[PDB]
């Protein structure tokens, strides 16, 4: 699957780079996007980076206990996607599943 | 004030407290719970750091899978809300009625962790209060809590408790305002 | 779930915080993308804004509703993505789901 | 559905053109990402451009097959996400499947 | 020392502490109970006047219809026998072997409701004694009492409870001499 | 030190006040228990002298054919282990921690017969002791002990346990080297 | 149960209170009513009394047999009301059951 | 079964009469009742007459058909008792069915 | 239904118009019949009024709560019949449910 | 003004028509009603005198025991109530707007046997007005009326409506105060 997080602009490449060599994910993509959400019933504006980790099916549980017990903000963004298996490349699925090592 | 939690629930008391040795010895971690409950699970939480607990809930994982099917639920929270801890630690007192005006929710679920995770999210969203927490304790294997505050904000945290819990929900009731002789008992 | 409009780059941020301050939606982050698209039987290109919207399941209907009897063009972008909620954190889907008021 | 393929950045809008105007797709939007990957154990850091394909669900087939049977690299990335068609806007499925030449 | 008495007895407890505050305030009653019990039921006590408890009995089984099939059984009896409230007021002694020739009843049956109201119907036809009364406190969920007095008397209040008890009867059976050593432990 | 024990489990609390009144009138026993246990059974305990005792359980299972399937189980030990007696008169002590390299055995079984047995026999034939012995109090009517000894002597006497038990077995299992932490909760 | 005999108004008490004293019934109420019946194709008029027994639902047979074994006419009245006990008092359907002697 | 009706006193047995010399009832017992009901919002009194009708299952609906057709008030007060007929005298319960006669 | 209630004769139509004006039944009968009982294992004789009270199947439960509330003796006679209503007049039992005011 | 109906409904034409041919020979009665309705039914009326009618009834239903379960329903008034009469007969108008603070009832049914006798028991009992009536036309084979009165008078209605129609009552519903747009088209 695909999961989302966002983070800060400059923890981005260091994050990534940490979660990729360590085995977790196989592979990030970094977006700069702009965030608008609601602090103290007032409406903010931020800039953040979203985060697209390709991970299999069977190293979420460990991306996610990674992500929560060292994420800054009191509740982290991350959002599992459902990815359509039968009709995407097989191939790239098993370069995903080899690439996440389980450790 | 706010460690992480792990909580893990299990159909055998002997796969328990299998389940339990690897977890302790894996991280150094602390064994908050190792008990039979209600009707017949085995409940285990630990706590600590988030990258120790984190480690122990992982090796605890792998254990379960010698029971198969006999893992019921599990949950891992990174930081605890200060509220939630006197009454997992088993040590707390009576909350003062502070205002009389204030709503009550109710909320049971099926399984501890579901409970404890929609109190943490519940309290963390809307400005609410803690007045009970009870965890599988001879009412049939079932949990419930209670929340206060103000109807707006009751509302709003029935809102994410119905979202976290999902079908592990029983029943969910916002009471606007509590009769003298309820108070009495609720505020236990 | 996830919403995806697309709207021009000048109406972004204006469209953006009116959709979180009336409370329909908890979130929405804004990414510049470039299109490309048939008009006309000849291939376009213009550069336009995505709209990626955090929505309750509830709020979804009040959603689309609003969106397409205030969007500018005659077919308006509105697409819901499936998110897989049992691998994601589910303190992040209460704080999604109590921020969009239903009112 | 939505299918998700990395190129780089040269090749994006030659691609993208190509894809529209052969009727395999009814529409696509470019973001340029930023791509963090494993190479020869060796994490890597690389600019690309992140495609988002709109087709029906019956030009999938064809459009995964012309991906594959082209694509530069030795395992072309290609992930087709899950849309929920029930509270996506429908006009707008009805455009995607009939500006979808089967051909 | 014979008031008026109501019982209801619901499977959930949130729709429980709605019901309980629906009662209060529809009458000037005194809430005896209001508590989860075996196994995940919720039950309900007042006590007052016979008008008074019959108002906020009606009022209490309107609310409970937004539970669809959520009441389990209800009774409201207008006058109770002086015997049943020291059991049900908690605050009771162990009654005296005024005669080792007494026959025992023991009953048990799956609610609270019909427990309480098979005794009242006996204790006030036949000449018997009340010796014991368990409402639902870990049996899982049945209640029991137990019977004291002739042969005689004790058959004709074993007719009694079989009527008013209906298809909510578990069990019933009569010692006719009880030994020493059960003596000491059924009289209790 | 070694007498005598019969074991009765009934599915009615009400049979269990005539099956105990038939064993005590037969033969003269000392009656251990008689009770309602979880989840709604009745418990019937006796000791003696090995002919008295097989006296009262001969008139006992002859008075339970009143109830048309409502004997659960039965177990008549000619000569319980001096080990068994503590823990089944409720008058026991925590053991010592004599050697924190034993393995312990985790052992939970559906009825109280099969788990007297199981540690009767596994007593009786390898070198292990008894930790800790719960006969169904608030756990959905299950269980369990914990048996500690070397790792060999544990396993012949899983051995046994399995034998004696046979379908009446829920789980087994066997920690090599238990933490420090689990160690205080197990050899309770 | 309600059962309902027709007996003449001279041995009415008499029958009554044999059938409660022996112990056949708890309860009898008597009322005189007029019978309107045909006899011989002719339709006759008579006053007789109409008795309202009170008896449970295990002491029906024993009263029946003890009714048509006792009974001056040839055909005996003997009708059997069906009772709505759900909604009845339940306590004076023990009181019913327990002064209805077996015997 | 049973049926109840109410007639004012006067046409109490002229009603009786006619009904068992057709063949529409086997049997009837008149009960001198007092009445109290509500008219106009007001509490009413009065005496009127109870009448006991023994019918069989088959002439039931010919004697409502025949009740209705003729009763002097604009609702007629027409109410049948369920009859036990295992606990009955199934002798007069045969006595019943053979003096109604169909026609 | 019909349910059935004896009292002493001198409290019959206090208590029947209290009954009705107070929308607790539609109708109430009153008949005076004569009790044969047992009072302390002798039998007894009395003089008492016998209320046939006509309420619907939603009222019964407030008028059985209403009776024992109030009865004066320790065993209140309360039995309810069973009516069968594909047989009865179907327009009364419509003028039942009307005037018994749930209230 | 006031004469009698019967009213019968068969699942057959040819049936139908039978059974139409013997009620006309029976008594001297008027054929309102024989026709082919929705959705494949055959509907009969008659009217005249209430012992003619009631002959004719139970000569038709002599006939129809020919088809062996082909009677759906079938009713007979005494005393038909004058508002009813227009709505039967086919040539009527629409009802004034007398006042529109009056509340509507919508009430459908399966039959239209049933909706006949709901609708007359209905007028006869509570202060209301008949509004619209139809009876099987192009709506899938079901029937509906509509009722006018104040709040009180319209409730009054709905519970007598409740109990005659039984079994074959499909919807009721109360609107308190139609809108104006919706006011023009249900008193139609």
């Amino acid at each position: 699957p695909i999961a989302l997080t966002v983070v800060p602009p400059e923890e981005a490449e260091p994050l990534a780079r940490e979660l990729v060599e360590a085995g977790l994910a196989a592979e990030v993509l970094l977006v700069p996007v702009r965030r608008i959400y609601r602090e103290k019933g007032k409406v903010r504006e931020e800039e953040v980076t979203l985060l697209l980790i390709l991970v299999s099916r069977e190293g979420v549980p460990a991306l996610r206990a990674w992500i929560e017990a060292r994420h800054p903000d009191d509740i982290p963004l991350f959002i599992v996607l459902a990815v359509d298996e039968e009709a995407s490349n097989k191939r790239y699925l098993g370069y995903i599943a080899a690439e996440t090592h389980l450790y | 004030a706010r460690p992480a939690l792990g909580v893990l629930e299990l159909k055998s008391y002997a796969l328990g407290v299998a389940v339990a040795d690897a977890a302790l010895r894996a991280a150094p971690v602390e064994l908050l719970k190792c008990e039979p409950v209600e009707p017949g699970k085995a409940l285990i939480m630990i706590r600590g750091e988030p990258e120790a607990v984190a480690r122990a809930m992982a090796a605890a994982l792998e254990t379960a899978k010698a029971g198969s099917g006999n893992l019921i639920d599990h949950a891992f929270i990174g930081r605890i809300h200060p509220a939630l801890l006197p009454f997992l630690l088993e040590e707390t007192a009576a909350p003062p009625i502070e205002d009389p005006d204030e709503a009550v929710l109710v909320v049971e679920t099926k399984t501890v962790a579901a409970a404890i995770e929609a109190a943490d999210a519940a309290l963390d969203v809307a400005p609410v209060r803690l007045l009970r927490m009870r965890l599988s304790e001879h009412i049939g294997g079932k949990a419930y809590f209670v929340l206060a505050g103000d109807e707006e904000a009751v509302r709003k945290a029935a809102r994410a408790v119905r979202a976290v819990a999902g079908e592990k929900l029983i029943d969910l009731r916002i009471i606007p305002r509590p009769h003298e002789a309820l108070r009495g008992r609720l505020f236990f």
